[PDB]
RNA sequence: ACUGCAGGGGAGACUGGAAUUCCUGGUGUAGCGGUGGAAUGCGCAGAUAUCAGGAGGAACACCGGUGGCGAAGGCGGGUCUCUGGGCAGUAACUGACGCUGAGGAGCGAAAGCGUGGGGAGCGAACAGGAUUAGAUACCCUGGUAGUCCACGCCGUAAACGGUGGGUACUAGGUGUGGGUUUCCUUCCUUGGGAUCCGUGCCGUAGCUAACGCAUUAAGUACCCCGCCUGGGGAGUACGGCC
RNA sequence: UACUAAAAACACAGGUCCGUGCGAAGUCGCAAGACGAUGUAUACGGACUGACGCCUGCCCGGUGCUGGAAGGUUAAGAGG
């Protein structure tokens, strides 16, 4: 699962890395790859809108099939499990019996060579994609969509899962990875099972260089700035900031969710 | 301003109080007069006299609200059970069948530590 | 190759006349797997000792499958997956 | 496990005269079969200490029988060693 | 032990008519000394009662 | 070796009910909780109580015992899969292949440690109340780690039968458990008699300072290992291993 | 600290807290639009601390933040 480096250097002393034991076919599928380029956290104006971005290893995008709507009743065979630099889960390449190749998020327990079904008549097995109406309550699902046909949007990171609490009339109550209970329409599609690569959260990056490779740039604390730069700046020695904690633009801590967002009627219980 | 000719009576008799509530057969409370509700405080709320007078208060409130007969469910290792039953009987109400509904955990939640007084 | 005996409890909403064709597929999976079915006697509508899934009634079936353990496990998994099954219990006739 | 016919197969494979069951050769063969089965089972359920103790007991019994047969007949010892496995 | 006396007797969890005995009015499994059975048959009866309660042929808590 | 027998022996997976708590809604109003007595505390902004539904973790009443199993520690909600050991019977087979075991190795209650998850209830630490001259406690109200799961670590208990392992012999009486065996075989009795493996009590000889042990010896003998040479200092110092 | 300060200052891997259920929060912009991210709570943003080891005590009176609404006070509007 996780391989620990040996303390041969100070940079490697405590670090660890995935063993990549689940990976076959170390190259991607040429027909499902699109170009990508970095932004450095800059928007269309050319200005930094997200801080601490840039550098980073070059990447290529792999088209993930997040809809899974048009292959109902058509079986697929899992051909490979591949590394993806754009997400924390691994991806599985599917060979459809119709001759088409697709990429999906690899669920937990979807070894190469398995058969994957879709539609209302599919069996309840990891990797099978069904509308929520046909999934029994208490199941663990992932890659759920908010609107019918809108594409999977929830529970997509490594190790994520959603528990189908129940379907009442035309809505399904879901326990979402944050712990918030939500309702979505029963016609929304979901995939059975939990997302794989669940142990990646235990990886110990060893040095600053590794995060620079992953594209994360250094972050400077507010209390070591000058007051013209940050509200926490100033002071003779080191201070705690001369006030209650605030953002670099002076906003205090507290809830930032819009108080009367339209979706409030779909949320049963806020997270802890 | 209701009328419930038949209902249910619940008596919870513990070591520190005695609660006598009277509900309709669906369980909606009509009266709930207790030992503390009648004039009493401290450890006297668990006395048989307190329990029986609370039963009197509950019975008279039930008579006011329009109840003629109730079944009795009792629970708790209190000493006011029989006195409350007798008061409910000879205070203008009929009790009928007497049943014990004390919860019995099949070795569930761990009890608190024993007293070292 | 071991002798099993499975009792299935169905929802009262289903009628008692079409019960056999519904579980014929759950018997045929064992049949293909290489198992043999002894008797599929149906007890019909009965009262339960307590409410199950907010149902006071159910349909009782004794399947009595003699097949491989993996096949019986698959059959039990399918029965549990089916939403019309309320309760399922598998016990070995022998030791 | 070691069902009846499963035992009989090894008994006829490693026996002396068509009915032998208690000779060191047959005993060591059966113990080796049991040990292999137990170790393969123990690759699963790694916390089955109550059965690991039985496996250790079988290992000790087989070691003692191997020592006895080695002391009593070097040629038979070597034959059994090549037929079954050592180190 | 009535089962020891009358040999070749099937004890089954679905045999609810026979399993009605050895239980009290509140659903309480009767004591071995009260029933007069031996240890093995008492254990078998208890197991059958538990399986029957699990498959809802007998009530867990009777009131 | 073959045929039978009993079992909470162990591991994994799925699953059930009771109960507590919590959430939502209905009924409903002024108390609830707690003690030897109280107060801290909770409710009046709708509490306790009652009903219905849902969420969640822990533990499995009755069976249940003086019982069973396991080398010890320990072991029962149910089902399935895998697996260990023991006992009985035939004597089917080998033919002293046996006993103990320095070091060494493995297992090993609870508490505790590392990593991730989980947390209903209980509950060190901590806080408030109460008792008291004082109360860093006993009592009450709360409440964190922990108790739970996964993989590791730790290897310590009054880990006790305060009794090392194996064998042979040494009156009986009376319960229980697993077998087998003829007879009394219907005296239905599943009783009595014979044998094997255990588990209790009482009791002969013998031993003991006494208490007591007494076929499950602390009796009579043999083989092997471990341990003691007055009480503190001290199972502590130094050194060494983990 | 281009041109008197190279350090004990900054960064850092690791840690905790807070926010964000998804054209999310946050940021640029009057807006459309964009970045966040062709990402989805094992993710992203903000704050403080700063490998590792042992630990992280008491105080919620003040001020913030979060939640509640019985009562007091309180704008425009209504009323006249
Ligand atoms: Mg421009
Ligand atoms: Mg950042
Ligand atoms: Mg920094
Ligand atoms: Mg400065
Ligand atoms: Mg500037
Ligand atoms: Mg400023
Ligand atoms: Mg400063
Ligand atoms: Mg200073
Ligand atoms: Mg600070
Ligand atoms: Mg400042
Ligand atoms: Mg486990
Ligand atoms: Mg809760
Ligand atoms: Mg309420
Ligand atoms: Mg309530
Ligand atoms: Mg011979
Ligand atoms: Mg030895
Ligand atoms: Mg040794
Ligand atoms: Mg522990
Ligand atoms: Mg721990
Ligand atoms: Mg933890
Ligand atoms: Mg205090
Ligand atoms: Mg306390
Ligand atoms: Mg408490
Ligand atoms: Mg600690
Ligand atoms: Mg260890
Ligand atoms: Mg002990
Ligand atoms: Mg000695
Ligand atoms: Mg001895
Ligand atoms: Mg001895
Ligand atoms: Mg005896
Ligand atoms: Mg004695
Ligand atoms: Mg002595
Ligand atoms: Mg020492
Ligand atoms: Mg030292
Ligand atoms: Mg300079
Ligand atoms: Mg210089
Ligand atoms: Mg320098
Ligand atoms: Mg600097
Ligand atoms: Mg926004
Ligand atoms: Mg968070
Ligand atoms: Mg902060
Ligand atoms: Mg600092
Ligand atoms: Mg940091
Ligand atoms: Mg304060
Ligand atoms: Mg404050
Ligand atoms: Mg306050
Ligand atoms: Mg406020
Ligand atoms: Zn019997």
């Amino acid at each position: 699962a996780i391989r620990k480096y040996k303390p041969t250097t100070p940079g490697r002393r405590g670090a660890s890395v995935s063993d990549f034991a689940e990976i076959t076919r170390s190259t991607p599928e040429k027909s499902l790859v699109r170009p990508l380029h970095g932004r450095g956290g800059r928007n269309a104006h050319g200005r930094i809108t997200t801080r601490h971005k840039g550098g980073g290893h070059k990447r290529a995008y792999r088209m993930i099939d997040f809809r899974r709507n048009d292959k109902d009743g058509v079986n697929a065979k899992v051909a490979h499990i591949e590394y993806d630099p754009n997400r924390t889960a691994r991806i599985a390449l599917l060979h459809y019996l119709d001759g088409e190749k697709r990429y999906i998020i690899a669920p937990n327990g979807l070894s190469q060579g398995d058969v994957v079904e879709s539609g209302a008549n599919a069996d309840i097995k990891p990797g099978n994609n069904l509308p929520l109406r046909n999934i029994p309550a208490g199941t663990l699902i992932h890659a759920v969509e908010l609107r019918p046909g809108g594409g999977a949007k929830l529970a997509r990171s490594a190790g994520s899962s959603i528990q189908l609490l129940g379907k009442e009339a035309s809505y399904a109550s879901l326990r979402m990875p944050s712990g918030e209970i939500r309702r979505v329409d029963v016609r929304c599609r979901a995939t059975v099972g939990e997302v794989g690569n669940a142990e990646q959260a235990n990886i110990n990056w060893g040095k600053a260089g590794r995060m620079r490779w992953k594209g994360k740039r250094p972050s400077v604390r507010g209390v070591v700035m000058n007051p013209v730069d940050h509200p926490h700046g100033g002071g003779e020695g080191k201070t705690s900031g001369g006030r209650h904690p605030v953002s670099p633009w002076g906003k205090p801590e507290g809830r930032t969710r819009n108080a009367n967002k339209s979706s409030n009627k779909f949320i049963v219980r806020r997270r802890r | 301003k209701k009328n419930v000719p038949h209902g249910a009576a619940h008596i919870k008799s513990t070591f520190n109080n005695t609660i006598v509530t009277i509900t309709d057969p669906q369980g909606n409370v009509i009266a709930w007069a207790s030992s503390g509700h009648v004039g009493f405080k401290g450890s006297r709320k668990s006395t048989p006299f307190a329990a029986q007078l609370a039963a009197e208060n509950a019975a008279r409130k039930a008579q006011d609200h329009g109840v003629r007969k109730v079944d009795v469910f009792v629970k708790g290792p209190g000493s006011g059970r029989e006195t409350a039953i007798r008061s409910l009987q000879a205070a203008g109400l009929e009790v009928g069948a007497i049943s014990d509904v004390t919860p019995q955990p099949h070795n569930g939640v761990r009890p608190p530590k024993r007293r070292r007084v | 190759m071991r002798p099993y005996e499975i009792m299935v409890i169905l929802d009262p909403t289903l009628d008692e006349r079409t019960v056999a064709p519904s579980l014929e597929t759950f018997l045929n999976v064992v049949r293909k797997d290489g198992g043999k079915v002894e008797k599929v006697d149906i007890w019909g509508k009965r009262r339960l000792a307590y409410e199950i899934a907010k149902h006071a009634e159910g349909i009782y079936v004794v399947i009595d499958v003699k097949a491989a353990p993996a096949t019986v496990s698959e059959l039990d998994r399918q029965l549990s997956l089916n939403e019309s099954v309320l309760r399922t219990k598998v016990m070995r006739t022998d030791k | 496990a070691l069902t009846a016919e499963q035992k009989k197969e090894i008994l006829r494979s490693y026996g002396l005269h068509e009915t032998d069951t208690g000779s060191p050769e047959a005993q060591i063969a059966l113990l080796t079969k049991r040990i292999a089965d137990l170790t393969e089972h123990l690759k699963v359920h790694k916390h089955d200490h109550h059965s690991r103790r039985g496996l250790l007991l079988l290992v000790g019994r087989r070691r003692r029988l191997i020592k006895y047969i080695s002391q009593i007949d070097v040629e038979r010892y070597r034959s059994l060693i090549e037929r079954l496995g050592l180190r | 032990c009535v089962f020891c006396a009358k040999k070749d007797q099937a004890i089954d969890y679905k045999d609810t008519a026979l399993l009605r005995t050895y239980i009290s009015e509140r659903g309480k499994i009767r004591a071995r000394r009260v029933t007069g059975n031996c240890v093995q048959h008492q254990r078998d009866i208890a197991l059958a009662v538990k399986n029957a309660r699990e498959v809802a042929l007998l009530p867990f808590t009777s009131s």
